[PDB]
This record gives structure tokens, C-alpha cells and sequence, in this order.
């Protein structure tokens, strides 16, 4: 295949994204969920892992790690300790609302994914860590899990496969850092949401000190469809090594903000102009777009003109795919103000454990506020770049990288605006 | 100096030079004892970027 970016509704994994059908067990079964789940589990963990690997599935959390090998990391003989699967439903990245729709409108797909993943990794149960603000979504997920228990789909002898598996929902408490896998594990264990230091990896020491695997809601919910329809079918969509169907959140200055399950490697301009009505005022009024939420550096209109929405293409574009949250800013946007607000968000959502994160994020927040006011000097832009580089790579979690990257992108793509605003501030005084 | 012309001529002849020109005593050519405040410059390492100590 050469050109991507046109997915047919027959191939969309999530057929109830907009909640236009029933979100309960009857609706899910009518939409194809829970079909031949017993056979999938009876295939064996190796078969499920092979299907996931062949599908070319990569992490939808934002890291983009190969899902198949990550899950096969847990495929080891038991050492006398239980094994768990943890589903990351925190969804704290700004602009990211894809897991909210999955939980609210397609909950049984997530439960079936938890069961399949736990069978593949030999996990005893599944702790779903939903955001604390997501209370109605948590209620919907609990109702779906209750229906699954009543039908015998999960619990003792799940779907008649002879595999014992439980699904637990643990609500959050309001920390974005709890989206981090190790921080999420710490939050589940009842401590502060402070990320752990690797090694040990969760595949060896995780929740409660047991082997564990943290995975995104989308990454887990797409697993039953991958197993049923086949790994080759899933790999058929998108560029090589960027295969699959991805959920996209299109927010910011767009005519019709929404969320659509397009094919991976879809052109950014095609995605924006087709499912969202384009930029407010036309494509000739697009200042910059953040492709992967907030932790991904922005790209200007020139880059947005011809760029594919996949991991590798965005990596080459000096940014990342992340959670595929497309924040769109028109040319009436104070880009410096927006980046300063993102840095303030990272300041307010910092665990405060590692010295670079705790100190430098606040330092960059103050510097960015002064840049917004223009109350600085042109020599401080390179200083801020050096501060961001000192933060990046020297922290425990990737929140340091996720706070340095927006500053680096802004400095790389809009330094003349910063210098011009500094000139304006200097002239006025 | 407060020396009369006769005394100055005698002094110059005895010395053999024009002493009234390069007087050793200081009267007014000295710098003022209340100078304006200065502003000293910073060194070559007073920069906010590309200044890691390992390079210097
Ligand atoms: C600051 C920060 C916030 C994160 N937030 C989320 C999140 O909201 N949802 C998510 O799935 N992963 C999030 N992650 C990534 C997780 O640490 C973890 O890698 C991911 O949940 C697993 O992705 P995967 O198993 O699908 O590959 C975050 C990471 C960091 C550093």
C-alpha cells in the first residue's frame, strides 16, 4: 500500500465510539463483542502473544513500545507469586479523551481485552485504574463488569475456558502523574503517586511486588478484535512498523472538534480537514499543531502540510505521536501563552520527587511566564533551552521529558516571536 | 609655586634647568579626591548559555 488515511466502517474496532447504541452486554454482543472468547483463551497464551506480535500493535499510551514483546515479557514460568494486568485509564494528558469514550460507550470491549491480556500474560486478575474525575465512566465500567460476572464471562471459569480471572476498577484521586505506569502502580499500592525507578521493571516487580504489566485502555481493548479478525488484518492498516487503527482526539481551534478512529499513518491535513472541518478560518490560518497531546513538541503549518500521523513519521518531524491528541491552534493564538499554560500544567502536575523535575519544571514555568509578559532578555532563550535539556533525560519519570519537549519545540519553531515580544516589552519601558 | 621671579631665576640657574615647569610638589594637576561612581565590567564567563564549567 502507498497512500493511507481512509478507514472503512467495517474495519473500525470501536463501533460504538459516539454512544449511539447500547453500551451493555446485549449491545456489545450484537456488535460482535465476546464472540468465541472461550476458543481464544483455549488457544493458549503463546497463540495470543503471537497474534499481538503479528498485528504490529504498538502502545497507545504514548510511548509506542511494541505491545507484543512487552506483553510476552510476562510469559514466564510462575515463581510462586500471582501475576496481574493493570489497565491505565488515568488519561491525564491534555487533549486526550479517547479512553474516556472507550470506557463510557464501549466498556465490555475493555473487559474482554482485560480477560484476553490476562490469559496471554497468565495474570490472575486485572486492576483497572480509572481517573478519579471519571465517576460516571467508572459506574458504566462497573455495570459492564457486573454484567460480565453475571453472564459468567469473567470470574471463576471465565467464558467456560477454565481460566480464573477478576477485573477490578480502582478510581483515581486527581493526579496526572498517576498516568505513569510505575506511579500508577504506587497509587494502586496506596502510596503517593510517585513513579518508581527502573530496574526493577513491572514485568518482574510490579503491583504489590508481583509481576505486572501496565497498558493503555485502547491497547487492551483492541486485543480481542486483533485475536478474532487476525493479526494480518490489523497489520494491513498503516505503514510498516506503524500498523493498526488509531483513535484520534481533534481539539483546539477546529470547526468540529471530535474523536474519530482513523487508520494509522493518516495525513494530518486529511485528518483535520475531513473529520473536523479543517482549521478555523481555513488551512491558511493554521499557526501550529501539537500532534500527540502536550508532551509532544509542536510543529508549524509547514510541517503540518505534509506529515503522516504515525510514530515514525512524527519522530522524523522532531515530535511524537503520543496519545494522538491533535491540538490545533489558529494564527490568532498566543502560542507563547499556550506553551506557558502547558508548562504551568506540568508544574501543577509534578510528583516533586526527582530534583530536575521538581525544580526545573517550576523554573521553566517562571521563565515562560516572563517570556509571555516579555519581561526577559534575548540571551535567556538559549538558557531556557539548556535548562530543558538538563531536565530531559535526567529524571525518573518521563514527565521531565514531557515538560522539556514543549519548550524545545516552541524555541525551535517560534524563537522570532519570543525575540519580537522581548523587543516590544523593552521598547515600551 | 609661590616663588618670586628673582628666586625662580636663581633656582633655575643653580639647577641649570627650568624647575618651574616640572615641579615636584603637586598643586592642581592631581585627580579629584571625590571621583564619580564606577561601573566595572563582567568577565568572559558571565553568560547564561554555553557556559558549562567542564568547558572552562
Ligand atoms: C507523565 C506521564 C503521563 C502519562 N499518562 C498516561 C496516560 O494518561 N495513559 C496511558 O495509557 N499512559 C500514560 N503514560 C505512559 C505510561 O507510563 C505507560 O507507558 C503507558 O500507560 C503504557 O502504554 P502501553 O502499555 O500501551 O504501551 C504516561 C506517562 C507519563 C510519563
Amino acid at each position: 500500500k502507498t497512500s493511507f488515511g481512509s478507514l472503512k466502517d467495517e474495519d473500525r474496532i470501536f463501533t460504538n465510539l459516539y454512544g449511539r447504541h447500547d453500551w451493555r452486554l446485549k449491545g456489545a454482543q450484537s456488535r460482535g463483542d465476546w464472540y468465541k472468547t472461550k476458543e481464544i483463551l483455549l488457544k493458549g497464551p503463546d497463540w495470543i502473544l503471537g497474534e499481538v506480535k503479528t498485528s504490529g500493535l504498538r502502545g497507545r499510551g504514548g510511548a509506542g513500545f511494541p505491545t507484543g514483546l512487552k506483553w510476552s515479557f510476562m510469559n514466564k514460568p510462575s515463581d510462586g507469586r500471582p501475576k496481574y494486568l493493570v489497565v491505565n485509564a488515568d488519561e491525564g494528558e491534555p487533549g486526550t479523551c479517547k479512553d474516556r469514550e472507550i470506557i463510557r460507550h464501549d466498556p465490555h470491549k475493555l473487559v474482554e481485552g482485560c480477560l484476553v491480556g490476562g490469559r496471554a500474560m497468565g495474570a490472575r486478575a486485572a486492576y483497572i485504574y480509572i481517573r478519579g474525575e471519571f465517576y460516571n465512566e467508572a459506574s458504566n465500567l462497573q455495570v459492564a463488569i457486573r454484567e460480565a460476572y453475571e453472564a459468567g464471562l469473567i470470574g471463576k471459569n471465565a467464558c467456560g475456558s477454565g481460566y480464573d480471572f477478576d477485573v477490578f476498577v480502582v478510581r483515581g484521586a486527581g493526579a496526572y502523574i498517576c498516568g505513569e505506569e510505575t506511579a500508577l502502580i504506587e497509587s494502586i499500592e496506596g502510596k503517593q503517586g510517585k513513579p518508581r525507578l527502573k530496574p526493577p521493571f513491572p514485568a518482574d516487580v510490579g503491583v504489590f511486588g508481583c509481576p505486572t504489566t501496565v497498558a493503555n485502555v485502547e491497547t487492551v481493548a483492541v486485543s480481542p478484535t486483533i485475536c478474532r479478525r487476525g493479526g494480518a488484518w490489523f497489520a494491513s492498516f498503516g505503514r510498516e512498523r506503524n500498523s493498526g487503527t488509531k483513535l484520534f482526539n481533534i481539539s483546539g481551534h477546529v470547526n468540529h472538534p471530535c474523536t474519530v478512529e482513523e487508520e494509522m499513518s493518516v495525513p494530518l491535513k486529511e485528518l483535520i480537514e475531513k473529520h473536523a472541518g479543517g482549521v478555523i478560518g481555513g488551512w491558511d490560518n493554521l499557526l501550529a499543531v501539537i500532534p500527540g497531546g502536550s508532551s509532544t513538541p509542536l510543529i508549524p503549518k509547514s510541517v503540518c502540510e505534509t506529515v503522516l500521523m504515525d510514530f515514525d513519521a512524527l519522530v522524523q518531524a522532531q515530535t511524537g505521536l503520543g496519545t494522538a491528541a491533535v491540538i490545533v491552534m489558529d494564527r490568532s493564538t498566543d502560542i507563547v501563552k499556550a506553551i506557558a499554560r502547558l508548562i504551568e500544567f506540568y508544574k501543577h502536575e509534578s510528583c516533586g520527587q526527582c530534583t530536575p523535575c521538581r525544580e526545573g519544571v517550576d523554573w521553566m514555568n517562571k521563565v515562560m511566564a516572563r517570556f509571555v509578559k516579555g519581561d526577559a532578555r534575548p540571551a535567556e532563550i538559549d538558557s531556557l533551552w539548556e535548562i530543558s535539556k538538563q531536565i530531559e533525560g535526567h529524571t525518573i519519570c518521563a514527565l521531565g521529558d514531557g515538560a522539556a519537549w514543549p519548550v524545545q519545540g516552541l524555541i525551535r519553531h517560534f524563537r522570532p516571536e519570543l525575540e519580537e515580544r522581548m523587543q516590544q516589552f523593552a521598547l515600551q519601558h | 609655586a609661590s616663588a618670586t621671579r628673582v628666586i625662580q631665576l636663581l633656582r633655575n640657574w643653580a639647577s641649570g634647568r627650568d624647575l618651574q615647569a616640572k615641579l615636584q610638589l603637586r598643586y592642581q594637576e592631581i585627580s579629584k579626591r571625590t571621583q564619580p561612581p564606577p561601573k566595572l565590567p563582567v568577565g568572559p564567563s558571565h553568560k547564561l548559555s554555553n557556559n558549562y564549567y567542564c568547558t572552562r
